[PDB]
């Protein structure tokens, strides 16, 4: 992640909102663990909404209230909303990071295929891979297996 | 199975085409039971039935139901576009004609399940593309 | 045999109006179209008519009997002439002279006739206003009908119950609880087992001295005066027999223009903050009464803007 | 002890629906078992509306049944349903108003699942069962028949024209297999008994909707006659012992009334649950 | 009981060889009342009756609504010609003779379940063979 | 003593989950076998099965199965359970309620793993199967078959696959390969047997959850129909004799029943496993 920009600091206000403090014992807002799996499986459309110009803030809100569209998502809007916002600026500074560089990556005929890949980097599916990754995390501290 | 980009894509053309997403990104909220429904009913009653069904235009419906044949239409004449042409290949590749009707398409040429496949996989992939839009 | 219906010594009505009706004979032929009209066709359909039409019922029924043991008590009451007529849709004809050409609803494992009892639900909900469904179609006479409708549940409530002021969102909860068991708005509301509305068939209970069938005549006259008209044929309920309707109600809690559950008002009940003002109740004998009014005016059945299916109380 | 078998009496006209789409004239069909092809309830159901009497005692609901849905902790029920399997069918008559009809096949499998699962009273119910079956095979001769135990039933109409009713003697039916099947039985040839229950035969009803009093739709719905007997296991599974035998006494008292299947406000789905009596 | 894709082709070749769907691709309106009307008497009334009321021709109705009954034989005709010899030895694999009256045949054939099956699915066959098309 | 055949005889409805995310229709699918595509229980969830009806002997589960996954000390399982294989299958007919189905291709996979492994009576069941395979292909010769082998049952339509059962008089079907496929036998080309079991026509199921009588969600679950015959190989990896004789008279018991599989508190996946008896 860069940490020039709102995606770090949206980053760290996500982890700090949804850790779960023993220290305490009063509460935090709740988490989702099946919303891990939904950014994994439903990453090729989760690319295609954040490719989307200028409709993709509505497209993700869309796509998020109509996959968790049950009764017991109704707690979970701040989650979906905090996840939508960490992916929308992480596309945003992926794109702004890498698509000049990739596109002169791309037509440079001294690298082969192998080097070329291993250097071109997708800006939404980066994205898509940290906000994975952070849930990951959350979900790694917050759970006990008592 | 995973989800197929490639189809998905051209699920949000088709639907764009077809006229059943608005401009301001929005459908009349009884295409998403539409396209479930054709799912359920091509696998409860087969594929003819529920074509007929999907595709007739004299119908009692809250809106224009005929719409999603015409989704599907869509979607199997991209994916048939693309398809590789290798003398090993089962596929027939060949587009079906904006005049033919979908049902009249499958009983003249309906010999192979390749039809039945391809109409699975698009309507999966215009359920899960239909999730991106939002209901008036 | 011939009367006294019973379960021991009877065939069943609907057998015997819908497949054992056009039953074929050595010599009928009601195939060809001059054997459709002729004479021997007519006595054979009277003689089948006369079978069916000849069964009364008693009140000491096992049968009724047994409705009254599992749906709870009856709310009783009597046809008056013309009759009652159910089920008239129901595809029973042929073509044939002295054949019934209009359905008949019976029940199928005792043959009794019977009101459905999604036909009572459906009745009763007509009188309320919010029966209509608001559609593109319906939404030019959705206001009068709403309007209309609610006039007269208003007028209903104040004479069954001890409520002196009912409001329009009022009856719009109390309509919602009692049909849908939901909120207006489509939500659920946390009800006990006890807590709901059910419908069940209604069932010819007592024809006394008569049969509880017969026959009955509709000559439409058509258009042009100078051609003869067409008799049809149907069957009848009888005048003055005895109709069963078997209801499960509940009493109806309505709290600051909202249903309420029992423990739920009872909670509200317990509060400092209860006022008796905005607390309304209908119980389950009041709704009856309520039902009972309902189809004292209107009737039940088909052809009911022409008299058909009409109701008095015992 | 372990394994029980219920049978359910219906008071009205059961619906419980499958869910698939027919484009013929009945909309609205009923549950048919995967293998017989005839009426069930599918075990899902069953637990549902036995959840849904028995809600009001949450501790009972939670030792027998399990956790609702909701819960963040899940429990696993305890006590097993078993699909309801049809066992009689009310056919209509000219001698008499309804006759219980079961089939030969449908003996046998029940026969067969009494084997299997060792329900608490069955050795008599299966030696005497065994017995009838045997003597129905022996006199049929592997012909079609309807069999009629009591004489004043005989030459009777069983629905269709073409199966009609005779009384063999030397066959005896017992008291407690005659409360079993039901009053008024016959016992019908396989081939009678999946015409009579196919989809063509079943009872249907019509129904419509009315706008301002005029008619906007219309659809039929198969319906499994009323008076017909579903039998279904049940088998505890460590639960509790008070709170099974308050589930036994609540589920067979004879003023319970369930509610199974769809349609309830209309008075569809109303039965009777009965234990299996000691023969 | 699905619908082969066969008996729709039937059934479309027998609507047009009736003179139901001309060679506009259109019907009158009220075939499709009289196809729904004859599938719900099959099943309320029966075969005899429904088929005696389809087949008569002095009623005062606004069409040919004999001719139904003329589609249900030609697709009863087609379905019996394509049995197998296994299926003869149980099925009666006899042509309707045409020219005859079909409530006679089903008199004369006692009232076995292979009529009832066979006519019931050639009657929702053309229910959906006429949703294939427009009304007039 | 090592290396016998077991045959799991289905009671009820059996829905072992696949775990794969299906996008469509069915959302939960049934375990599948990896080469032949037909419905299997993987070893893990047989083996499963299995300890959870032994749990309370814990010795014999400790010397066959081994540890459980929570002891300080782990003791490698001794006993060798091999996946279970379909081996017949209930279709639909019309001149009886089903008949047990088999292709001839399942028929090779038995005699091939029969003769792979060494099977406990594995050389009698390998020639009469091995000569019934070619009476069937010497008959067939190329064609789609369907043969039954009772001349009773000439002509019973499977309505799935719309074809009639040929009787071939001069093939016999000996008392042991009856006991064993099933009775109500047909032999059907593989074709016809990858169309009965494919995923269209397998029974499907249509449930709902129900929050205060409104529908919360629906699904779809596809399930092994009742009555199915299932095989796999046990194999005796250096076990007590004395452990291993309770475990497979306990297991060959007829009162023995084995839940595989999931919805355990409906009545699904109640199973009987059989020894492969002398022929």
């Amino acid at each position: 992640m860069s940490k020039k920009g709102k995606s770090y600091v949206k980053f760290n206000m996500l982890l700090q909102k949804y850790i779960l403090k023993n220290k305490d014992m009063q509460e935090s807002e709740k988490f989702l663990s099946s919303v891990i799996q939904m950014i994994r499986a439903h990453a090729e459309i989760l690319q295609i909404i954040l490719q989307n110009e200028d409709k993709r803030t509505e497209m993700l809100k869309n796509y998020f209230d109509n996959n968790f569209n049950e009764s017991c998502h109704l707690g979970y809007t701040g989650l979906f909303e905090d996840i939508q916002t960490l992916l929308c600026l992480r596309y945003q500074e992926n794109i702004q990071d890498y698509q000049n560089r990739n596109e002169i990556i791309q037509q440079n005929t001294i690298l082969t295929s192998d080097e070329k890949e291993i250097l071109i980097v997708s800006p939404a599916m980066d994205a898509i891979h940290t906000i994975f990754t952070a849930l990951q995390f959350i979900h790694f501290i917050n759970y006990n297996k008592d | 199975m995973k989800i197929s980009k490639k189809q998905i894509e051209y699920a949000i053309e088709a639907l764009r085409a077809n006229n059943i997403i608005t401009n301001d990104n929005q459908y009349p909220k009884v295409f998403k039971g539409y396209i479930s429904s054709f799912g359920a009913a091509v696998i409860q009653s087969g594929l003819i039935p529920a074509i007929i069904f999907f595709e007739n235009e004299d119908n009692d419906a809250n809106a224009d139901r005929h719409k999603i044949i015409g989704v599907l239409k869509d979607i199997i004449n991209a994916m048939r576009q693309q398809y590789t042409v290798t003398d090993a290949t089962i596929l027939v590749s060949s587009q079906i004609p904006a005049n033919y009707s979908m049902a009249q398409y499958i009983i003249e040429h309906g010999n192979t399940d390749q039809l039945l496949k391809e109409i699975t996989e698009a309507a999966v992939a215009m359920k899960l593309a239909l999730r991106m839009y939002k209901s008036e | 045999m011939p009367k006294n219906y019973t379960l021991q010594n009877a065939s069943n009505l609907g057998w015997l109006f819908y497949k054992d009706y056009y039953r074929q004979e050595p010599n009928v032929d009601f195939i060809s179209t001059q054997g459709k009209e002729s004479d021997t066709t007519a006595d054979f359909f009277r003689k089948t008519n006369q079978r069916i039409t000849a069964y009364q019922l008693n009140s000491e029924s096992p049968l009724v009997a047994a409705f009254n043991n599992h749906f709870g008590t009856p709310l009783q009451l009597k046809t008056i002439y013309p009759g009652l007529i159910t089920g008239s849709g129901l595809p029973h004809q042929t073509g044939s002279k002295g054949e019934f050409k209009l359905g008949f609803q019976f029940d199928y494992t005792t043959g009794l006739p019977y009101i459905p009892g999604s036909s009572i639900k459906g009745t009763l909900r007509s009188m309320f206003p919010f029966s209509l469904k608001d559609k593109g179609s319906t939404k030019r006479i959705l206001p009068e009908y709403r309007k209309e409708r609610m006039e007269y549940i208003r007028d209903l409530i104040i004479e069954v119950t001890n409520i002196n002021e009912i409001s329009d969102t009022e009856i719009q909860a109390l309509e919602y609880a009692i049909f849908t068991n939901s909120t207006p708005s489509g939500k659920t509301i946390e009800f006990s087992l006890e807590e709901k509305d059910v419908f069940y068939d209604a069932f010819v209970a007592d024809s006394k001295d008569g049969v509880m069938l017969s026959d009955d005549y509709i000559t439409p006259h058509g258009e042009n005066p100078l051609k003869d008209p067409k008799p049809i044929l149907f069957l009848k309920i009888r005048p003055d027999v005895t109709i069963n309707f078997y209801f499960k109600l509940c009493t109806t809690h309505l709290y600051k223009e909202k249903v309420c559950s029992s423990k739920q008002i009872e909670e509200i009940k317990k509060q400092n903050d209860f006022s008796s003002s905005d607390y309304k109740m209908i119980t389950a004998h009041q709704k009856r009464n309520l039902f009972e009014k309902i189809l004292l005016c209107i009737g039940i059945g088909a052809k009911t803007n022409i008299g058909y299916g009409q109701l008095k109380k015992l | 002890m372990t394994t029980r078998m219920y049978v359910i009496n219906t008071l009205s006209n059961m619906h419980v629906g499958s869910g698939e789409v027919n484009y013929g004239v009945i909309a609205n069909l009923i549950q048919r078992d995967s293998v017989t092809n005839l009426p069930n309830i599918n075990s899902s159901g069953l637990k549902g509306a036995i959840r849904e009497y028995f809600k009001e005692n949450e501790d009972l609901v939670r030792e027998l049944f399990g956790s609702a849905p909701r819960d963040e902790k899940t429990l696993p029920g305890k006590v097993r349903f078993f699909e309801a399997n049809l066992l009689s069918m009310p056919v209509r008559s000219d001698k008499v108003p309804f006759l219980m009809a079961i089939s030969d096949e449908v003996l046998q499998e029940l026969i067969t699942k009494m084997k299997f699962f060792n329900c608490e009273e069955a050795t008599q119910y299966i030696s005497h069962l065994s017995t009838l079956l045997d003597n129905i095979k022996t006199q049929a001769q592997g012909t079609d028949f309807a069999y009629v135990f009591d004489p004043l039933l005989q030459g009777a109409i069983i629905e269709e024209v073409s199966i009609r009713a005779t009384c063999p003697s030397h066959i005896p039916l017992q008291p407690s297999l005659k409360k079993l099947l039901g009053d008024r039985l016959v016992i019908l040839s396989h081939k009678y008994f999946s015409i009579l229950s196919d989809d063509n035969h079943l009872p249907v009803l019509s129904r419509n909707n009315l706008e301002n009093g005029q008619s906007a739709n219309l659809w039929y719905e198969q319906v499994l006659p009323r008076y017909s007997r579903l039998y279904f296991m049940l088998m505890d599974g460590n639960a509790q012992s008070e709170y099974l035998k308050k589930f036994r006494d609540t589920l067979c008292t004879p003023s319970t009334i369930i509610q199974i299947g769809a349609n309830a406000s209309i008075g569809y789905g109303y039965c009777q649950i009965s234990e299996l009596s000691p023969f």
